[PDB]
């Protein structure tokens, strides 16, 4: 998955939505430990930058996205989604990785 | 300031008891919900489970029987015990803390709401390889 | 029209015409049904299960999800179809 | 008094035979909540005080 620098990329991960959901986005640089990005659907902890667009949780029958704007070479990180639905049981494993290949 | 430390033997015989320790910095073991995380190479990491005092000790129903999470309030560590490690558990391991929360959709009194978690800070990891 | 002095006694309890009102609403209800369809071929053996929901074990499902056989427009074909029902409408016939 | 059912519902038409329609209950888009009724507190308590008096 590749776009030009300074741009926005679109990253999706996992099943279609069923009910009200809470999503969690984690990132991981290669060789290093994992790391948080987005803890609620559109909320991020302090000390973390903006320009990370998440999806609202109210929309039914959609797919969770993740939009990265003003990208750079440091943003080359393996990504991991973690969904929590109010209809499906608890996922004890993480979603599929979507590696970014920056320009 | 906080940081952690994974620690393990690393080379386990097949069908054996594995143990792991996790060292703290600053925040004591009473304060936080703890968690263990397993990950092999090129895989999604697998949340082994979360552990806290006062019965806050729900496990992964995949394994659920041969693994025991525990704490250490005397020395302020996080402890992990296994039993009968086979070849499938070759992975790197991680201890972490986590922060929880409420998601509310419908009526509050009818339990139409649930809790969620997320692991804020991470450790370093340990490459435990099961081998004969 | 209004009246002066004249004074009459009433009694709600042995009053009539309420009886014929209770008759008439029932008769109107029955007259509003005979032009509508019967549901005879629906009484059939239902293969049921729980709906897809992260259910706590102690709570029970209010919705059951069932599938069964039904005649098509022709007489020879028969099809397999599914629907939803509440728990207060199905009971257990008595593995599977 | 308010009363409501919040679950979104989708009807579905099965055919029985020649010219016979039948309506099932198809998919459910949304979270399964429970249908309920609301009344105000103080007006209810005041009217019960009225009828006690
Ligand atoms: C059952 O459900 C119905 C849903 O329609 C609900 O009726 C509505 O309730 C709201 C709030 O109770 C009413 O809104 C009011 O609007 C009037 C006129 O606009 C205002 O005077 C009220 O507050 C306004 O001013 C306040 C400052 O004084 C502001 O803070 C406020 O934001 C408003 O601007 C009040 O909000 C609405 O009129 C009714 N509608 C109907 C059709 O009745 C009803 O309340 C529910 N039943 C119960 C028991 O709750
Ligand atoms: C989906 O269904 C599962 C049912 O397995 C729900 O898991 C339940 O999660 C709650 C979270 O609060 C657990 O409650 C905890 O229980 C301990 C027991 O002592 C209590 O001390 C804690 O304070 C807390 O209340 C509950 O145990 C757990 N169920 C089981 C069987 O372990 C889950 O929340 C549901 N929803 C989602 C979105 O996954
Ligand atoms: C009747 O009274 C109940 C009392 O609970 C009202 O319930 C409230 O309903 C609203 C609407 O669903 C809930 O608001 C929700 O809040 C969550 C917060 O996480 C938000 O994410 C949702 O988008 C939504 O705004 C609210 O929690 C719930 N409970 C309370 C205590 O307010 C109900 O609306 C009343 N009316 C009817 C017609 O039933
Ligand atoms: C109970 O209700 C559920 C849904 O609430 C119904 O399950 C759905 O049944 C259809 C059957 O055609 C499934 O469609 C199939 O899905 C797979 C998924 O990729 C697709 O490959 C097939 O080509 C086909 O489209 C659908 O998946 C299934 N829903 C779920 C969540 O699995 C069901 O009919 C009801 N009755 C039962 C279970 O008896
Ligand atoms: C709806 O109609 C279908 C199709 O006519 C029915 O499927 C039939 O179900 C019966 C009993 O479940 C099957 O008999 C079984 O056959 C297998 C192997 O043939 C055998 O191992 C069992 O001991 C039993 O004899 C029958 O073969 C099967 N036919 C087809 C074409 O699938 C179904 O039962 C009807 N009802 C519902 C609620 O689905
Ligand atoms: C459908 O829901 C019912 C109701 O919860 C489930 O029945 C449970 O069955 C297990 C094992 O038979 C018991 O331990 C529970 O106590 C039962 N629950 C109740 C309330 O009695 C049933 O298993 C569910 N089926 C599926 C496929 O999910
Ligand atoms: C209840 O469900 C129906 C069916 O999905 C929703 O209707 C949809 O609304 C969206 C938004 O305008 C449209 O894009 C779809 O085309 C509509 N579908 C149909 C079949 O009309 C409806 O909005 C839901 N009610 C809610 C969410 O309150
Ligand atoms: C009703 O209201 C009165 C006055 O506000 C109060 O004294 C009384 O306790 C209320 N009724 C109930 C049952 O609480």
């Amino acid at each position: 998955v590749s776009v030009a620098p300074g741009q926005t990329a679109r990253i999706t991960c996992g099943e279609e939505s069923l009910g009200s959901r809470s999503v969690i986005w984690y990132q991981q640089r290669p060789g290093q430990a994992p790391s948080l990005i987005i803890y609620n659907n559109n909320d991020r902890p302090s000390g973390i930058p903006d320009r990370f667009s998440g999806s609202p949780g109210s929309t039914f029958g959609t797919t969770a996205t993740l939009t990265i704007t003003s990208v750079e070479a440091g943003d080359e990180a393996d990504y991991y989604c973690h969904i929590w639905d109010s209809r499906r049981p608890t996922n004890w494993v993480f979603g599929e990785g979507t590696t970014l290949i920056v320009l | 300031q906080v940081h952690l430390q994974e620690s393990g033997p690393g080379l386990v015989k097949p069908s054996e008891t594995l143990s792991l320790t996790c060292n703290v910095s600053g925040t004591l073991v009473r304060d936080n919900y703890w968690s263990w995380i397993r990950q092999p190479l090129g895989k999604q990491p697998e949340w082994i489970g979360y552990v806290h005092d006062s019965g806050d000790t729900n496990y992964n129903p995949s394994l659920k029987s041969r693994v025991h999470l525990s704490l250490d309030k005397s020395k302020n560590l996080v402890s992990l015990r296994l039993t009968g490690v086979t070849a499938a558990d070759s992975a790197i391991y991680y201890c972490a803390t986590t922060k929880h929360g409420r998601r509310i959709y419908g009526v509050v009194a009818f339990k139409e709401w649930f809790t969620y978690f997320y692991m804020d800070v991470w450790g370093k990891g340990t490459s435990v390889t099961v081998s004969s | 029209i209004h009246l002066e002095n004249v004074t009459e006694e009433f009694n709600m309890w042995k009053n009539n015409m309420v009886e014929q009102m209770h008759t008439d609403i029932i008769s109107l209800w029955d007259q509003s049904l005979k032009p509508c369809v019967k549901l005879t071929p629906l009484c059939v053996t239902l293969q049921c299960t729980n709906v897809t929901n992260n259910i706590t074990d102690d709570m029970r499902g209010e919705l059951k999800n069932c599938s069964f056989n039904m005649t098509t427009e022709l007489r020879d074909k028969k099809q397999k179809v599914y629907s939803l029902f509440y728990r207060l409408d199905v009971v257990q016939i008595n593995s599977n | 008094i308010n009363c409501t059912r919040p679950n979104n519902n989708t009807r579905k038409s099965i055919r029985i035979g020649p010219g016979q329609a039948f309506y099932a209950t198809g998919d459910i888009i949304g979270d399964i909540r429970q249908a309920h009724c609301n009344v105000s507190k103080a007006t209810w308590n005041e009217t019960l005080g009225k009828v006690v008096k």
